[PDB]
């Protein structure tokens, strides 16, 4: 029990997060009221003190006159939805023939969609995301064209084998999930869920991912968070010789299902690098285009 | 009766006569985790009194150069007082804050100061220059502890980012001519319910100027701005030993 | 369609409208979602709101 | 609460944080002219927002040597705006006015003009000085246009009459120590239901500095006074081609 | 007819002239009545704005 | 089909009958629509209208 006055009219322990505002529908932006002439001491719309940290409240109809106006514009296309579930390129594996990289008909992809500036900048926007996803894997040769070719992806999640060969006893797929598609077929499209260990992924996170003294030689991992890593995607032409034509394969993602929290500036720098937020020093450039005077257009 | 204010908690209490509103940031107070959201079972524990009050961390000074610095929550904290040793004791913590930035200076000086909080503010590195080198920033830079760190390129934030959209997050500012302090109240920001106060830093806490800092000969050239804060519903879970990092 | 609630949006605010044919609830269609907005919460997280034709700072 | 305004009008809006409340001439706000009081038959025009709006029309500078000025109304918009259109085009015109004198300075200015208007503003010369030759003022003189006129004797206000009961005017005074403008509302003043708007000026506005300019070497010197002004509730009857005099 | 809002809001038109103030009767000069020591903090009818 | 009503002639005094399997109306087919005319509106625009059995001008 409890008896001590303080204890008792205690606060500790409340998960009730009360909330300052909250959200009301608007499927169209605002219509406009009729307005006077208004030539009042006291009432002071147009003056603001931005130092507060809010935006300003002034309304067309207070700082005008102004007729009625009635407006269904609609606000449907500016949702997470609609701006994010359009598919875009987040991958690209090569499996050529008598070359460097992938000579051996397979190849591995770290799930990693920040290496495509347009995709990545879109993203990039919210802290935290949260959503499923649908994938198309469109494959051809390097000159765009299509031959009779059998391949195989398969997901391989973090703690599974990853394939070491186009003969890797893993291609045996008991378990993870594999997709066996002909470059004559359309282009290999399937769902993925929500796959993080966390309530979200997070573009960003400031931090580190392990205990211990972080030297020079871990600073490598500083940002790098295992709940954004989902695991390995492997891709094999079907067989125990060479394949006779040199493949590629562009990965899309159209994301559905969005939730996003927490925005941010938005990238105004060239990106350098997959892993961080790095950019050219002695490049840094102005957000825009610029002027010779503040006077002149 | 806005530009007045009084802020208690704890043993320690804060007052203000130029003050301009205070910030909820994204509109909600702190709060502790529910059992629906919490996931480790250890009953935590919640020192109260002990942690969540006022901690006056550092002072800088404002110049007519200056380039504006940034600290990081909960790092700034994590070797002070009785807050400090829970952090260090305990796996998981979790809190929010009320920060209280202060600057003075007299009604013949002028300038501005743009304070904001950052969730997951990561810093980049200008790359070896060319953009070429894959370079990354070190202990000291990521987690400056109470000191902060002075920004190199404020334009970019450090990270690639314009400071001109910074006021999409929580802010105020100090413009010398209207308030001498800005107040934000911040809940707990993350993906998961807790987290280590040593290996991530939720947020960080930007103080630059936009507009600089100016007066005539012979005015107190000093202006320092002094950093103040206080964790809010500190909760801690996951005992053992002591580890500092 | 008696399906899986394993959508990311499952438990969300906003009411989505669907397509599917398989008993895995996200391998649904993007739909439509429900027009709510919120602003204040980012354009005037005030703790002590003040009206458009008052003074801000008094 | 009434050191501070704001005037809306049209698509144009005035801000003031130093008023000193709002003057109403002979406690009576402009109206449109009643159907018993009219006498001319034709259905009036009446434009509306793109003439009832607040025009800027001009700056002086004051100086510690300055006399005063005056300008006519409405003989200051004759030939501005879609008012002056209206103003040419039609015979018979009639308004109400709002005027707004503005004059800031600093805290260690110091001096006060006194803002009137007075109806039916004739001009006098002074005579030949000796008042035995019968002169009269120029066409450039009694209708000044935009850019005003100075005084030439503002203790008789160039019209043989003591400023000292000027007071007895609808008026505000620019004390520099407290407001930084004057706020007078007119309505229309005259014997007739409507007139020319370029034959008669049916009133003038007077600002004089009574209390002169002063302070100190090294504050900034140059203090403007700009004059702001909107036709409330104007009628036009009498349609034809534009004429300007 | 009018059916756009702003015309039929609109105060184009109203030839009453709203006054401000009105005339009383005042055959005689004003009584004085009698009154005694103020000593209040607040109220201040000396002090004016001119 | 509860969609969303995005098709051109969306609030026309036509009426339409047409088939769709998305969620957007426009990328509904052509269908069928209302046989209402007016040609008087380009073939007799006249103030004053006259009668067929009238003279025209009197
Ligand atoms: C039969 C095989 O078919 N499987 C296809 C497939 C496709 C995608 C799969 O997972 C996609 C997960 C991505 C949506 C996660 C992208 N994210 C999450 C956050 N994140 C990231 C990256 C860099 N820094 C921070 C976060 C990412 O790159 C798994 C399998
Ligand atoms: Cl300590
Ligand atoms: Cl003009």
């Amino acid at each position: 029990g409890d008896r001590v006055a303080d204890v008792i009219e205690s606060s500790i322990g409340d998960s009730v997060s009360r909330a300052l505002t909250h959200a009301l529908p608007a499927p169209t932006g605002q219509n406009t009221q009729v307005s006077s002439h208004r030539l009042d001491t006291g009432k002071v719309p147009a003056l603001q003190a931005a130092e507060i940290g809010a935006s300003s409240n002034a309304s067309d109809e207070s700082m005008i006159e102004t007729r009625c106006v009635l407006n269904s514009h609609s606000t449907a296309e500016t949702t997470l939805d609609s701006f994010f579930s359009r598919a875009g390129l987040v991958g690209e594996i090569d499996l050529p023939l008598k070359g460097t990289t992938n000579p051996n008909g397979y190849a591995n992809w770290d799930i990693d969609i920040t290496g495509y500036a347009q995709m990545r900048r879109k993203v990039e926007l919210f802290t935290y995301m949260r959503f499923d996803a649908e994938f198309t894997f469109v494959a051809c040769t390097p000159t765009g064209e299509v031959v009779p070719q059998l391949l195989q992806y398969m997901f391989v999640p973090p703690g599974a084998p990853k394939p070491d060969s186009r003969e890797s006893l893993a291609w045996q797929t008991a378990t993870n999930p594999s997709v066996f598609v002909k470059l004559s077929d359309p282009p290999a499209q399937v769902s993925v869920p929500f796959m993080s260990p966390a309530s979200a992924y997070q573009w960003f996170y400031d931090g580190y991912p392990t205990f211990g003294e972080h030297k020079q030689e871990k600073d490598l991992e500083y940002g790098a968070c295992p709940n954004n890593m989902m695991g390995t995607f492997s891709v094999r032409t079907v067989g125990t010789s060479k394949s006779k034509y040199p493949l590629v394969v562009r990965i899309y993602m159209r994301m559905k299902h969005v939730r996003a929290w927490i925005p941010r500036p938005m990238r105004n720098q060239n990106y350098l690098f997959k892993a961080n937020p790095n950019y050219a020093g002695n490049s840094i450039k102005p957000t825009g285009a610029s002027r010779t005077a503040i006077t002149t257009l | 009766s806005d530009r007045v204010a009084q802020l208690t908690i704890g043993n320690s209490t804060i007052t203000t006569q130029e003050a301009a509103n205070i910030i909820v940031g994204y509109g909600e107070w702190p709060s502790y985790c529910s059992d629906s959201d919490a996931t480790a079972v250890d009953k935590p524990t919640r020192p109260d009194v002990s942690v969540n009050r006022f901690y006056t961390l550092d002072t800088k000074l404002w110049e007519k150069s200056s380039k504006g610095w940034y600290w990081k929550f909960p790092d700034v904290l994590t070797e002070t007082g009785v807050f400090g040793q829970n952090a260090q004791f305990h796996y998981l913590y979790r809190s929010g804050f009320c920060i209280h930035v202060q600057c003075n200076a007299s009604k013949f000086h002028q300038g501005a100061l743009l304070v904001a909080v950052l969730p997951e503010y990561v810093i980049g590195t200008v790359a070896g220059g060319t953009g070429t080198e894959d370079t990354h920033p070190p202990y000291k830079q990521t987690q400056p502890g109470a000191d902060g760190f002075e920004l190199q390129h404020p334009y970019v934030l450090d990270a690639g980012i314009p400071i001109s959209q910074l006021t999409v997050c929580p802010h105020q500012w100090i413009n010398l001519r209207t308030n001498n302090c800005a107040t934000i109240i911040v809940p707990y920001i993350n993906a998961l319910p807790f987290d280590s106060a040593l290996n991530h830093c939720n947020f960080g806490l930007l103080v630059v100027p936009i507009s600089p800092l100016d007066y005539d000969q012979g005015a107190t050239p000093v202006i320092p701005i002094t950093i103040t804060l206080a964790p809010m519903c500190s909760e801690f879970a996951g005992l053992r030993q002591a580890v500092t990092q | 369609s008696h399906e899986n609630s394993n959508s990311a949006t499952e438990g969300s605010t906003i009411n989505y409208t669907t397509i599917n044919y398989y008993k895995d609830s996200y391998a649904a269609t993007a739909g439509k979602q429900s027009l709510k907005q919120d602003p204040d919460k980012f354009a005037n997280p005030v703790k002590d709101i003040f009206t458009e034709m008052a003074a801000p700072l008094k």
